[PDB]
């Protein structure tokens, strides 16, 4: 239910989902 | 023909090491690329 | 010998609970405990 060539970039979470959900 | 244009690999890099008086090894991680261009 | 290594962070130990409808677990022995808090 819910919804980057210029040097910005996202980083990904030390924690992912699956860790999160456990 | 229709030809889609994707910026190459770019993407801020980084490196890990422990301290100083502990070793010198060291480790490079190219962030959010695939370094087969390397 | 020591060389860096790469893992998965571990998300704790992973330990199971033997629940039962019959039965509680209670402490026999305790203890005290001192912790820090520096702010
Ligand atoms: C590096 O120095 C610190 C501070 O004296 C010490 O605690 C640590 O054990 C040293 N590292 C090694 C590998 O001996
Ligand atoms: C990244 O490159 C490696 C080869 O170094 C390849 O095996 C892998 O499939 C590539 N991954 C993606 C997502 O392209
Ligand atoms: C605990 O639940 C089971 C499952 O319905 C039941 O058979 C049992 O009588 C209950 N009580 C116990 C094990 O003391
Ligand atoms: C509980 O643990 C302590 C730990 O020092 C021990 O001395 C004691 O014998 C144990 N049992 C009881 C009933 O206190």
């Amino acid at each position: 239910k819910v919804t980057k060539f210029n040097g910005l970039t996202v980083l990904p979470p030390l924690l992912t989902d699956e860790m999160i959900a456990q | 023909e229709i030809l889609d244009i994707t910026p190459c690999s770019f993407g801020g890099v980084s490196v890990i090491t422990p301290g100083t008086n502990t070793s010198n090894q060291v480790a490079v991680l190219y962030q959010d690329v695939n370094c087969t261009e390397v | 010998s020591q060389s860096i290594i790469a893992y998965t962070m571990s998300l704790g130990a992973e330990n199971s609970v033997a629940y039962s409808n019959n039965s509680i677990a209670i402490p026999t022995n305790f203890t005290i405990s001192v912790t820090t808090e520096i702010l």
